[PDB]
């Protein structure tokens, strides 16, 4: 039975429906799903106010604000402001009473309910662990997380250290395994393994200690890509056996430690690291306060043999016989099965959603490819052609949304177009032709378009099963290039910049040089491209290798003409940067030696000089003081979260009371408690 | 503003916004 001490089962368990049934619902300690169950209610309540937007709330869903929304259903809408406070107050009900395990069936629904309703609302707010605290949710909702440290166990006994099904624990695990190791295989990404991902992250102060045996590419490629890959892969792997499992628990908390310091992923990296104990035994908080010294051992409830529980079957040898495997267990086996398969399925399914397929595969936020793909936007243009006297115009780029995510998906760009087309009459502009312009790097390659801009997206067929005709490929053949274009960026002066573009056949780029911008450039890379200056009406044809001075203040078009997309390069100086500070340099050093011995070009070096002292006095300043500075913003969003909630609450129950009123309430609400 | 003129549409080598991280779509 050596195969029954790795795994926790024999093969004898899996030879039939009846024992596997068995199996997953065997009767199993509730002390680690409970604590479980616990921080993740905590770190809910937590998140509930900064991340997922409770804070903001009358910012995102004013009341008579004009903004474009991207939800998954265009028939789900928000509710007015006061049902939306409503909404996160129940969420945050929901989520208090899931930490406390107090109700914890209805505040499971409570919490799920309006969490997955928001999440729905919003396309754009869809990332990875937000999309997993609602897998985390619908999970809690179906097991019996509150048969220890719970309030219900505390005012009902016969819940209190009830045992739970073994599928209670199985599912958990498969979950954080599946995020592990899906991470792991998608980042099995050619992007990934050459390092290009992330290869600005080696240079952090927390990777010091690798750089003292490692060059700064080779801790970027090594540490950072093989590393983490490694850790995805075999995470899971490491938790799940014993003889692994401390070794294994060390590299996640530190893999999560410095996730937590290294970006901004709200609390995901916590969640993370409560889940890491569900590998351990069952009962590890009952281990960890019997190890405690005895004199606080008395105040703690005592530690008895659990009680038997409904929810779980016994099956003994001297126990009588066994008892057939009831509704509930087979549902339970069943769920464990199914949710798994569907949890493996899910992050491989776009073949099936090709609507959503753009450059990357699907929607982002559920195939666990964190990381992965990081994209550089260099231009957007938005021309619109009134359909009434054919006028062409040209908007801001993102006038009514509150995300930039409609600049990568054909689907949030064709529900971003419907808005516009439904906006656009009330500012004087008759039905609209809209077309879009796009140009995105992905992981540091050529500067691209991601859309056709001669479509117009307003009439252009979107389907969620089709893959999107309008959607430009990625110049895959082209990659290579990318340890070239490296060279060329770190071979470049401290005040020039470059640009790389390729630039599909047929199409042409109208460029506007900024009139600062003297000394611009360009020159071919690939391909063959005509550069047309429109004000002397003249084309000079260029072929790979040779540059072209371009004017500055004024226009030239650059007409891809081979037959293969064509490459070049953007050369470029702020010419006025460099007049102001020439002229700053000698004004100061002459004031300096006239000295030893207002305007704003003196501004600007006053606020440079004020800046770096300031920053130079927070580097002294003690870290308590930023602690203290940290928890102070903190507490501001809590209490404004809860003030403007009261607010809409008072709102919705007893009513408005006056302009003046609402006015003085939403005044003390943004009060800064202590600045 | 909504609307931009024929310049200010067309000026591709700006600098970019670089609102916080606009790389990832994992951040906050
Ligand atoms: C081989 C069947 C799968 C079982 C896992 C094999 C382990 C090898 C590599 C997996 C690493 C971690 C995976 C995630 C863990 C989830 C499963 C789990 O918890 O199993 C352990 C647990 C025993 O628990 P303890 O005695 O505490 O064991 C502690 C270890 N000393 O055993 C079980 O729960 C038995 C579960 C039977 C399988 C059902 C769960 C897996 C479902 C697979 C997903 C796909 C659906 C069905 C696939 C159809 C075709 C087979
Ligand atoms: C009626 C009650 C009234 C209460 C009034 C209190 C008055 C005191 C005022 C203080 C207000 C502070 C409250 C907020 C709490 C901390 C703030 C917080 O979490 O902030 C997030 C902060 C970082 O945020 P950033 O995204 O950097 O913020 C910048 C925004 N981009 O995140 C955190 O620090 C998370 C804190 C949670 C840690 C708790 C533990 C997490 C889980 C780890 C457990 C380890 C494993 C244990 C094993 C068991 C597992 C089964
Ligand atoms: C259903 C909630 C699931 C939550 C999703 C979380 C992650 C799961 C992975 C799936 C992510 C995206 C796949 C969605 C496929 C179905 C989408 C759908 O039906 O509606 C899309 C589309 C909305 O288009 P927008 O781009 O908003 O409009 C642009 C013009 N302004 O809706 C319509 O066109 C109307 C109805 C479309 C056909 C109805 C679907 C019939 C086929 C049934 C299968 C689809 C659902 C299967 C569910 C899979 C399990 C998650
Ligand atoms: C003397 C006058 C000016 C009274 C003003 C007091 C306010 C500053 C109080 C009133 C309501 C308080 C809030 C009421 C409820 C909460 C919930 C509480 O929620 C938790 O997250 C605690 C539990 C957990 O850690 O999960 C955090 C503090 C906070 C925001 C309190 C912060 C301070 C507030 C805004
Ligand atoms: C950017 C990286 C991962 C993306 C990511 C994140 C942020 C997560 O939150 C994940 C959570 C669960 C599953 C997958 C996740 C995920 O894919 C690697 C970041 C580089 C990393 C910090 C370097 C450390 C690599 C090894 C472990 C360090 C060596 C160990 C020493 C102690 C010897
Ligand atoms: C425009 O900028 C380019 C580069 O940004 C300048 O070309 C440099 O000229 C110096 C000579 O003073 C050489 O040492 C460098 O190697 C050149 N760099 C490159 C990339 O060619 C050019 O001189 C600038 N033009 C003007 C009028 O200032
Ligand atoms: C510069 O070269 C282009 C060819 O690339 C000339 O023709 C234009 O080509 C584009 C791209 O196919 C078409 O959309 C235009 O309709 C063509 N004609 C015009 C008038 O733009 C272009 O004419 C040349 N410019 C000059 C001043 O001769
Ligand atoms: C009142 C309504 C809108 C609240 C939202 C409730 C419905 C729409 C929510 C509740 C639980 C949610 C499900 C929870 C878990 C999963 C598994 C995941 O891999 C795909 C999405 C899916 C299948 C969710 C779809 C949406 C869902 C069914
Ligand atoms: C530098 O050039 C850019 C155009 O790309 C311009 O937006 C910026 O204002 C210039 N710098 C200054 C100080 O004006």
């Amino acid at each position: 039975s050596r195969i029954g001490k790795l795994l926790g089962f024999e093969w004898t368990d899996l030879s039939s429906w009846r024992r596997l049934v068995t199996l997953l619902n065997r009767p199993t300690d509730p002390a680690s799903l409970a604590v479980f169950r616990f921080l993740f209610g905590f770190l809910m309540v937590l998140d509930i106010p900064q991340e997922r937007g409770l804070s903001s709330l009358d910012r995102k869903y004013l009341d008579g604000l004009d903004v474009c929304r991207f939800p998954l259903l265009d028939a789900l809408r928000p509710l007015p402001l006061d049902w939306m406070y409503l909404v996160y107050t129940i969420m945050f009900l929901g989520a208090l009473g899931m930490m406390l395990g107090l109700c914890y069936r209805i505040s499971c629904v409570l919490f799920l309910l309006p969490y997955w309703y928001v999440f729905l609302l919003d396309k754009t707010s869809w990332n990875n662990h937000s999309y997993l605290y609602g897998l985390l949710a619908f999970q809690l909702t179906f097991m019996d997380a509150n048969h220890y440290w719970s309030v219900d166990g505390l005012l009902n006994a016969h819940r209190r250290n009830a045992h739970v099904p073994l599928w209670n624990y199985a599912v958990l695990r498969g979950q954080i395994f599946i995020v592990y190791f899906i991470a792991g295989v998608k980042k099995l990404d050619a992007d990934w393994v050459e390092g290009y991902s992330m290869e600005y992250l080696s240079r952090h102060w927390l990777f010091s200690p690798f750089k003292l045996l490692l060059s700064e590419e080779l801790t970027s490629l090594l540490v950072v890509h093989w590393g983490g890959l490694l850790l995805d892969l075999s995470a899971g792997f490491l938790l799940f056996f014993d003889v692994s499992r401390s070794i294994g628990l060390f590299f996640v908390s530190y893999f999560h430690c410095m996730n937590s310091q290294l970006f901004s992923i709200g609390m995901f990296s916590y969640v993370m690291l409560a889940s890491s104990p569900l590998f351990c035994s069952p009962e590890w908080p009952r281990k960890l306060v019997s190890y405690c010294p005895r004199r606080l051992q008395q105040l703690l409830p005592l530690k008895a043999a659990p009680q038997p529980s409904v929810s779980c079957v016994y099956k003994r040898s001297r126990g009588k016989s066994g008892q057939k495997p009831g509704l509930r267990h087979q549902l339970g086996a069943a769920f464990t099965l199914l949710y798994l398969l569907e949890q493996l399925f899910l992050p491989y399914s776009h073949f099936l959603t090709q609507g959503y397929n753009n450059w990357t595969n699907g929607l982002y936020g559920y195939s666990w490819d964190m990381m992965v793909h990081s994209r550089s936007h260099q231009h957007v243009k938005i021309t619109y052609r009134d359909g009434r006297t054919g006028e062409l115009g040209y908007l801001n780029p993102g006038v009514f949304t509150q995300s930039r995510r409609w600049k990568d998906h054909a689907d949030m760009l064709k529900q971003y177009a419907t808005c516009l087309s439904r906006l656009l009459p009330k500012y004087n502009v008759t039905e609209p032709q809209i077309y879009f312009d796009i140009w995105v790097s992905i992981n540091d390659r050529f500067q691209q378009r991601i859309f056709d801009p001669r479509v117009d997206i307003v009439q252009a067929a979107w389907s969620p099963f089709q893959r999107t005709s309008w959607v430009q490929p990625l110049l895959m053949d082209l990659s290579p290039w990318r340890a070239k274009l490296q060279e060329i960026k770190s071979s470049l002066d401290n005040h020039t910049e470059v640009v790389f573009i390729a630039d599909f056949p047929g199409l042409h780029l109208e460029n506007f040089v900024s009139e600062d911008l003297g000394n611009t450039s360009i020159q071919l890379l690939q391909g063959e491209v005509t550069v047309e200056l429109v004000a002397e009406q003249k084309n000079q044809t260029l072929r790979e290798g040779e540059k072209m001075q371009l004017p500055a203040g004024e226009y030239h078009k650059v007409y891809t003409t081979s037959p293969s997309p064509s490459c070049y390069m953007y050369v470029y100086v702020n010419t006025t940067e460099l007049a102001l500070e020439q002229d700053l340099a000698y004004l100061q050093e002459l004031k300096e030696k006239v000295e030893n011995g207002p305007t704003p070009l003196v501004q600007t070096f006053l606020r440079r000089q004020q800046r770096l002292q300031e920053i130079e006095r927070r580097r002294n300043t003690p870290f308590h003081e930023r602690f203290f500075r940290f928890l102070l913003r903190k507490l501001y969003v809590f209490r404004r979260s809860f003030l403007m909630t009261c607010i809409s609450l008072r709102n919705l129950i007893l009513g408005r009371p006056s302009l003046e009123q609402l006015a003085q309430e939403v005044t003390y609400a943004n009060l800064r408690p202590f600045e | 503003t909504v609307f931009l003129d024929h310049e200010n549409a067309n000026k591709i080598l700006n600098r970019p916004k670089r609102y916080n991280s606009g790389k990832l779509e994992e951040f906050v």
